[PDB]
């Protein structure tokens, strides 16, 4: 055993206690039993019980008087013997929870007669005063009905055979005489002393190291008020108990629907909350109330889910323009998700022109995806390789430009998230028809093209000489667009292209050395086409696509404001 | 003893010698416990007294 | 629900100190309006320079003075501009909306307005409000006006804690981590000073702390919580005691800077010692929030046991119809809380619950409570009445969860839960139900009596606390005492408990007539609980002639008498068990020996019959190594089934 000072925290486990011996008062058998003496007359007079002496600990909580550790009995010898044990025993609260305020007790409760079995009391302190629990180590007590205590004079003794196991500095020859001083241990038995209403008690309780004790750790994060504290508040008054639900109106009720009539991302007060949970009829009625009723209202307990989705499908089908509202990853509701894509099962045109959108809600369309990824590796697991997502997929199987476009969006995503690699060859899985395959195939040879045109932008040269250049390998590119056939277009996926115009190709004088051609397409028309390559163009690309859905968004004004797409 | 090696793989700290001082908190009482124990003893040896000589031996 | 009719004039209070404070600077002019006081968790108002839409509050000086910017005028300011701001912030404080319009201010050009909304305050305030200058409004004059004698002084230890506050709410400014550390010290420090300020104002001798054991010592200073309790809220409010601070306080508390904390929250909990309806709900709503909230330290379930106990001694009736399904609602949350990190002692938590389901049973009482009050009405006694049965139907599903739960920690296995059990036999007077949960804890005592028999032992002596119907299951129970004659000499005591328990009580006669005419055969051990246990056959005798007759015939006393004459007796019985402990140590060799012949020269004699033949020449030699006399002589027939017992001990083993 090793000797180091160990703080409260930083100390792990519970308590323990062996107790040994005690202190033999001889006014009675030595059992403490029945107070015998020749005058027993008076013994069968008082119903003297003969009391078998046995043990009870339990500690006073802090001298704070409440009450925290567990009281705890052991088996029955002869206390004649006068019960010399050496018996560990223990309980459940750990050093680092042990509050260095605190305090040891027992109860010698003994074993008298017809209902009866006797009961002594005591009390002591844990830790030292230098925070040392009872030095860890061993002691002798003393305890009388009330207000006594231990001391150390042959328990100072036998705090120094606590020295022993204390380490002070040691030999080996020193442990053989300390063998020696088992014997000396031993002679230690010659004590004597005869008190009254009081007793002695030897228990031991040495451990390797001297404790050390403190108060918990905490964290502070994010003179302040916070966040999770209103929450406990207002869910505090969230109680609605009787459950009788009227369906009264007034004119308030114009005041609230304004109220409700507030944007998708604003985040609401606790008092329209509520007036907005007693609206719960008016929100039906509207179908501009259902997300903000939807957001108004929080969803953790099946208590309040119960109710919320049983109303989902019950409530007015919301406008596809505010569906794109509880559509976001903000709410994780598999009802939600679930009520959403039945309403988004409908797919219109502008549903290709929200596949940007779509491709960040895929992006965002991994939530604890490790139950569904085991799930697939499970149907994997077979044959060796060589949600929404299903409407997704029954979109993209429909037509094969969406399936296209749909491919497309997955290659850009394909570089920031590594599932989408595989997610692409899921949505090749996805589309059962091959017809759009073998063009995607085609389309697929362009990814050869752009490293060609890198190969292009790898050597370094003249202006005049990489134009020339670029000339001699838009000829060697407009070979292979007449040996390939016909692909879909970059500007519409219903157009496309034939071939390309050699001569009728540019090139750019800027640092990032785009490449223009002209290209022919199958309606025998000229098509003038700029790419760059070695930088990331999502950010201008989702600009552009904003700007043509709010220039859709001005067609729907019947107002053109002549900008071009 | 096994458990005080299970805590030595939690490795609390300790010091035979001397320590630097701990940061303030509860440790104050350990502290305080570190200067309840008497100590120099060495330091008396060269405190006075002149210097400290060495020993030469002989066959 | 922090807004309170006190809070309110405390938060008005605190303003007007520190209007008169800033007009004892010298200083003022700062424009009043609603967005100056902030609050926090210490539910304190806080008035800024800067109290930046919302109606402004007008200087009439300023106003009516005003001609062409005054003629050119500078910067000019009165304490009596900031008088009437205040005064208008202080009346939309009080209403809730201010006074603030073009028409009102029209109406002060008209000096006249109508007053509609107490006498002194109104006074007070209407003299702020006539003329800012002219009508001499004086704050100081008005804080010398206070109304309350004692809220002064109260208030003026708690400007006192209010500036320990301030202690506590004190490039490079100040550093983070001296907030939390003026929070925690800001609580030791507001506990420690908690003694004596409790003192000052409405106290009581008996306490949970250390000053309040002093004070307690006094008063009398097995293991419970309890100190002194509201009595009916203070009788009924008879010092007109109501307090926000000590909700303040708790809501201050509601963060933690270290393990003092726990006496932080403690101390909160102890500061719930006011009996408010209204706060208790919030106080007691806090305190589970606590228990779910930091599952770091252990000590967080205690603490919150602790308060939730405290809750449990508000002793107040519904006041509202809710209270009873939030009630309902409020033992699902703990229940969800219930589950947590493994290892984490729940048990003493589990028996203070279970202690506590009387005071659930009081909360349906408490039900029953709101049911009469909506029975005062006409025409609503029996639509309460239907209400508080179909409310009573619907806590039968409550209850059925609770047992469940109950049931749940019995059945887990963590014998500490087993000694929780204790309590929740105690208290489970409140539950009226089946005995199917005694069939699980008899269940439990036989998975016991496999391998936690030294606790199955101290299980069954509170096990005879059951106290219930159908004395059938009592005779099981006494075969559940020759089962617990098995092994464990706990077990031996236990089954003496249960034996005076039963002795006090009895229920058939001649069933425990035979009982005990084993089981006082079998009371001659030497052990010292033996001859307590041996002692209670006298006890039994005394509930005639021919039951003195038949014991007569098993009588080992010649010159028995009475009682007395049976002490004597039992005097004359004295025994040494040690040659019967190794008597027992040769009936373990036997039992290690062969007895497979029978040969020589099944009932229960047979027994004893197979016993003897066991032994021929080893047991003589054996017979001849203890002291073998005529008092020896006693052949104790009952350590043969003690030695089947002892072989079933065994047949725990290889």
């Amino acid at each position: 055993n090793n000797i180091t000072f160990c703080v409260s925290q930083d100390l792990d486990v519970p308590l323990k206690v062996k107790i040994k011996s005690l202190e033999g008062h001889k006014p009675l058998l030595k059992p403490s039993q029945k107070i015998l003496n020749p005058e027993l007359m008076l013994i069968g007079s008082n119903v003297f019980p003969s009391s078998d002496l046995i043990v009870s600990l339990q500690v006073f909580d802090k001298e704070r008087n409440r009450n925290l550790t567990l009281p705890i009995y052991t088996p029955y010898i002869p206390f004649r013997n006068s019960r010399t044990w050496d018996y560990w025993l223990t309980l459940p609260i750990r050093i680092k929870q042990l509050t260095f305020s605190s305090h040891l007790r027992i109860i010698l409760w003994e074993y008298n007669g017809s209902k009866q079995i006797p009961f002594f009391n005591l009390e002591t302190s844990i830790f030292n005063l230098k925070d040392c629990t009872l030095k860890r180590g061993f002691e002798s007590l003393k305890f009388r009905y009330d207000v006594i205590d231990h001391c150390e004079v042959v328990t100072d003794n036998k705090d120094q055979e606590n020295l022993n196991k204390y380490f002070q500095g040691e030999f080996t020859r020193l442990p053989w005489l300390d063998e020696i001083t088992i014997s000396k241990l031993r002679k230690q038995r010659e004590n004597r002393t005869w008190p009254q209403g009081t007793f002695v008690l030897n228990l031991e309780f040495p451990m390797l190291e001297l404790p050390v004790v403190f108060i918990e750790r905490e964290i502070m994060n994010t003179n302040d008020p916070i966040e999770e504290k209103y929450r406990r508040l207002e869910r505090a008054s969230k109680n609605a108990n009787l459950d009788k639900q009227v369906k009264p109106d007034i004119k308030k009720r114009d005041y609230l629907n304004k109220i409700i009539n507030y944007p998708p991302g604003t985040k609401l007060t606790a008092h329209e909350k509520g007036s907005i949970w007693k609206y719960r009829y008016y929100l039906m009625n509207n179908k501009k109330a259902l997300t903000k009723l939807l957001q108004s209202t929080n969803l953790r307990e099946e208590s309040e889910r119960v109710e919320v989705l049983e109303l989902m499908d019950s409530w007015a089908e919301i406008d596809i323009d505010d569906a794109l509202e509880l559509l976001g990853s903000t709410f994780k509701n598999l009802s939600v998700r679930s009520y959403a894509v039945n309403r988004l099962k409908k797919a219109s045109d502008k549903e290709l022109e929200l596949y940007l959108l779509q491709l960040v809600e895929a992006v965002c369309f991994e939530n604890l995806s490790t139950f569904s990824d085991k799930s697939n590796s499970e149907f994997t697991i077979v044959d060796a390789v060589s949600p929404l997502a299903e409407f997704l997929i029954r979109r993209a199987l429909v037509n094969p430009r969406l399936g296209s476009f749909f491919y497309w969006y997955l290659k850009s995503e394909s570089e920031d998230k590594p599932y989408l690699d595989q997610i692409l060859s899921s949505f090749w899985s996805r589309l059962d028809k091959k017809s759009r395959n073998i063009l995607n195939d085609q389309v697929r040879l362009i990814n050869v093209l752009r490293e060609c045109c890198e190969t292009i932008k790898r050597l370094k040269d003249t202006t005049a000489k990489k134009m020339e250049l670029l000339v001699h390998l838009l000829e060697t590119k407009v070979r292979p667009l007449v040996k390939v056939r016909p692909i879909a277009l970059p500007l519409d996926p219903d157009v496309l292209i034939c071939d390309v115009c050699p001569e009728t190709s540019k090139v750019f004088k800027s640092s990032l050395s785009p490449l223009k051609i002209t290209f022919k397409t199958t309606l025998n028309q000229p098509y003038h086409l700029m790419f760059k390559v070695g930088d990331d163009l999502r950010q201008d690309q989702l600009v552009v696509q904003i700007i043509s859905l709010m220039n859709e968004l001005l067609k729907n004004e019947n107002v053109d404001l002549k900008l071009t797409p | 003893p096994n458990h005080g090696l299970k805590d030595n793989a939690n490795v609390k700290p300790e010091r035979k010698v001397v320590v630097s001082n701990s940061y303030e908190g509860d440790v104050e009482s350990i502290e305080k416990f570190l200067s309840t124990f008497k100590i120099l003893p060495p330091l008396r040896d060269y405190k006075e007294f002149g210097p400290i000589q060495e020993i030469v031996r002989s066959p | 629900y922090l807004q309170d009719i006190e809070l309110k004039f405390i938060a008005f209070q605190l303003l007007n100190a520190l209007k008169d404070i800033h007009n004892l600077n010298i200083v003022h002019g700062d424009i009043k309006t609603e967005n100056i006081l902030v609050t926090s968790w210490n539910w304190c108002i806080l008035t800024d320079f800067a109290a930046f839409t919302c109606y402004l509050a007008p200087e009439r000086f300023n106003s009516k003075l005003y001609q062409d910017g005054k003629s050119n005028n500078g910067r000019l300011t009165k304490e009596m501009d900031i008088f009437s701001l205040g005064c208008v912030i202080a009346e939309i404080f009080a209403e809730g909306r201010p006074i603030f319009n073009l028409s009102q201010l029209f109406k002060y050009k008209s000096n006249s307005y109508d007053v509609n909304r107490s006498t002194d305050l109104r006074n007070l305030v209407l003299d702020m409000i006539q003329l800012d200058p002219s009508k001499r409004l004086s704050c100081d004059e008005l804080l010398n006006k206070y109304r309350g004698i004692f809220f002064p002084d109260y208030f003026y230890t708690f400007i006192y804690d209010y500036f320990r506050n301030l202690v506590t709410m004190t490039n490079t400014c100040t550093n983070s981590t001296l907030e939390d550390n003026v929070k925690l010290l800001d609580e030791t420090t507001e506990k420690i000073y908690r003694d004596f300020s409790q003192i000052c104002h409405c106290l009581d001798f008996p306490l949970i702390k250390d000053g309040g054991e002093i004070g307690s010592d006094p008063p009398i200073l097995l293991v419970l919580q309890q100190f002194t309790k509201v009595s009916e809220k203070i009788k009924s409010v008879k010092e007109e005691c109501a307090l926000l601070f000590i909700s303040y306080l708790s809501h201050s508390i509601r963060s933690i800077v270290s393990t003092a904390t726990k006496l932080k929250n403690l101390e909160l909990l102890a500061v719930f010692a006011q009996f408010v309806s209204d706060e208790n709900k919030i106080d007691r709503v806090v305190p589970y929030f606590v228990c779910c909230f930091e599952d770091s330290d252990q000590d967080v379930q205690a603490l919150s046991l602790l308060t939730l106990i405290q809750v449990l001694t508000s002793v107040r009736k519904l006041n509202q119809l809710n209270e009873n399904i939030f009630v309902d609602y409020l033992l699902p949350r703990l229940k969800r809380l219930l589950i947590s990190n493994r290892q984490n002692t729940n048990y003493l938590r589990i028996v203070f619950a279970n202690c506590l389901s009387d005071l659930a049973i009081i909360i349906n009482r408490f039900q029953e409570f709101t049911f009469a009050q909506h029975c005062n009405d006409n025409s609503s006694t029996k639509y309460s009445a239907k209400l508080i049965q179909s409310v009573e139907d619907l806590t039968v599903s409550f209850l059925t969860d609770n047992d469940t739960y109950v049931k749940m920690a019995l059945l887990q296995n963590r014998e500490r839960t087993n000694d929780i059990i204790l309590s929740h036999l105690i208290t489970y007077l409140n539950d009226k139900d089946p005995a199917l949960r005694v069939s699980l804890i008899q269940t439990i005592s036989g998975i016991s009596i496999l391998l936690g028999t030294v606790t199955l032992e101290q299980y069954i002596l509170p096990l005879l606390i059951q106290t219930i119907t159908d004395s059938e299951e009592l005779v099981v129970i006494s075969v559940l005492q020759s089962l617990k004659s098995l092994f464990k000499t706990g077990l031996i005591r236990k089954k003496y408990y249960i034996d005076i328990s039963k002795t006090t009580s009895p229920l058939l006669l001649h069933p425990n007539n035979w009982i005990r005419q084993f089981t006082l055969m079998i009371i001659i051990e030497i052990i010292n609980k033996l001859s307590k246990a041996e002692v209670y056959c006298i006890l039994y005798p005394i509930i005639v002639e021919f039951n003195f007759k038949s014991m007569i015939s098993c009588c080992k006393q010649p010159v028995s008498r009475s009682v007395y004459n049976l002490l004597c007796s039992w005097s004359v019985r004295a025994s040494k068990s040690l040659f019967w402990k190794k008597i027992i140590t040769n009936h373990v060799d036997s039992f290690g020996n062969n007895r497979i012949e029978f040969i020589t020269k099944s009932t229960v004699y047979s027994h004893d019959n197979k016993e003897i033949p066991l032994t021929a020449e080893d047991r003589n030699w054996i017979d001849k190594f203890h002291i073998i006399g005529l008092t020896e002589k006693d052949i104790w027939k009952i350590v043969a089934l003690r030695g089947y017992v002892i072989r079933t001990a065994r047949v725990m083993a290889a």
